[PDB]
């Protein structure tokens, strides 16, 4: 089952990073989103860009990884994954402690996006496991998870600038 | 008997209001049963090209889709059926539908995966919550309500959580989540 425990996994712990940003946006959408103390705006806007940037960087080498190496995949999807937890936490805090609800909302919209994206990626690359004798549909499923996420990683970039300038955050 | 007209008047009716939304195909077919009953069996040399006026045979969303020719070719299917029975095949084709008799409320869902909102008709049931697309009427999704665990509405959205039925919520923006929701919160108070 190589590497595919690690997907099943790593699978498993985005959909979990989802409903908490879901139960965040919940919260958000009716105003009950109390504002997160114990740490400062900056740090947060700054875990979320590194973040952003690790799971970016990871893209290609896993997509890469699915279309090869079964062992590397379950490596890459793994580390994939653990930057999620972090994000998502973040992402929570840092719109908790946005003013205008616009951009509390779009910090979590975008976030969630680029987790669902993260979801799909996963999926197509499980599928492809190591063996490269997977169909064209595999290997075009693959290609469009990676450039839905590469879109994905370029919105909330732009919004993590923009909120980032609304806070003051350098 | 009787109850057939009155039947049929409403079917019919709220097809052409869009209460009851349905693809265009079937809007045609339904317009060729109506035509078998306003105008009797079809004659190709009366009921030719602009004798329909077409505001009273399809619903509103669908005129300007040029659709004469196969109204037609469902008025001639009929052949020299009755109205009686032109009426009741009508309210069979009808009742055929899984969009029947379901409440609908146009909302907007994120893409998954994207940065999108695309529109959406979300029809509540009895039975089931059904997600079908604004143009094709088609069903793409269904949940039974016996897997809707919680849900909450929102002056801008509506969210459900279906618990171990599925990885996710489903949530979408609207202006109208707390009438979803008593729909909803009725129809699971009323399954005990």
């Amino acid at each position: 089952a190589p590497g595919q425990l690690e997907c099943e996994t790593a699978i498993a712990a985005l959909n979990s990073c989802l409903r908490d940003l879901d139960q965040a946006s919940l919260a958000a959408v009716s105003q009950q989103l109390a504002p997160r103390e114990g740490i400062s705006q900056e740090a947060l806007h700054t875990q979320m860009l590194t973040a952003v940037q690790e799971i970016s960087h990871l893209i290609e080498p896993l997509a890469s990884a699915a279309r090869a190496e079964a062992s590397q995949l379950g490596h890459k999807v793994s580390q994939m994954a653990q930057y999620f937890e972090p994000l998502t936490l973040a992402a929570v805090g840092a719109a908790s402690k946005t003013l205008s609800h616009p951009q509390q909302m779009a910090l979590l919209d975008q976030t969630k996006t680029l987790a669902e994206s993260a979801l799909q990626l996963l999926y197509t690359a499980k599928e492809a496991g190591g063996n490269p004798k997977q169909a064209a549909h595999t290997q075009e499923a693959l290609e469009e998870a990676v450039q839905m996420m590469t879109e994905a990683v370029e919105d909330l970039t732009t919004t993590l600038n923009e909120a980032a300038s609304a806070a003051g955050v350098v | 008997p009787v109850q057939l007209n009155l039947l049929y008047v409403q079917a019919r009716d709220d097809i052409l209001n869009g209460s009851h939304p349905v693809s265009f195909d079937k809007a045609c077919e339904f317009a060729g049963f109506q035509c078998q009953i306003q105008f009797g069996p079809h004659n190709e040399q009366k009921h030719k090209a602009g004798f329909l006026d077409l505001k009273d045979f399809l619903p509103k969303e669908y005129v300007k889709q040029k659709g004469e020719r196969k109204i037609f070719q469902a008025h001639k299917n009929c052949g020299q059926m009755s109205e009686i029975e032109a009426k009741v095949r009508y309210v069979k084709l009808a009742r055929s539908l899984k969009t029947y008799g379901v409440s609908f409320f146009l909302v907007k869902e994120k893409m998954k995966g994207k940065n999108k909102l695309v529109p959406r008709l979300l029809g509540i049931t009895k039975e089931c919550v059904m997600r079908v697309d604004e143009k094709t009427k088609e069903v793409i999704q269904e949940w039974s309500l016996t897997n809707i665990k919680r849900w909450a509405a929102s002056p801008k959205s509506f969210t459900l959580d279906f618990g171990d039925y599925q990885d996710g919520y489903y949530s979408v923006q609207t202006t109208e989540g707390e009438q979803i929701a008593q729909l909803i919160a009725g129809y699971i108070d009323i399954i005990l």
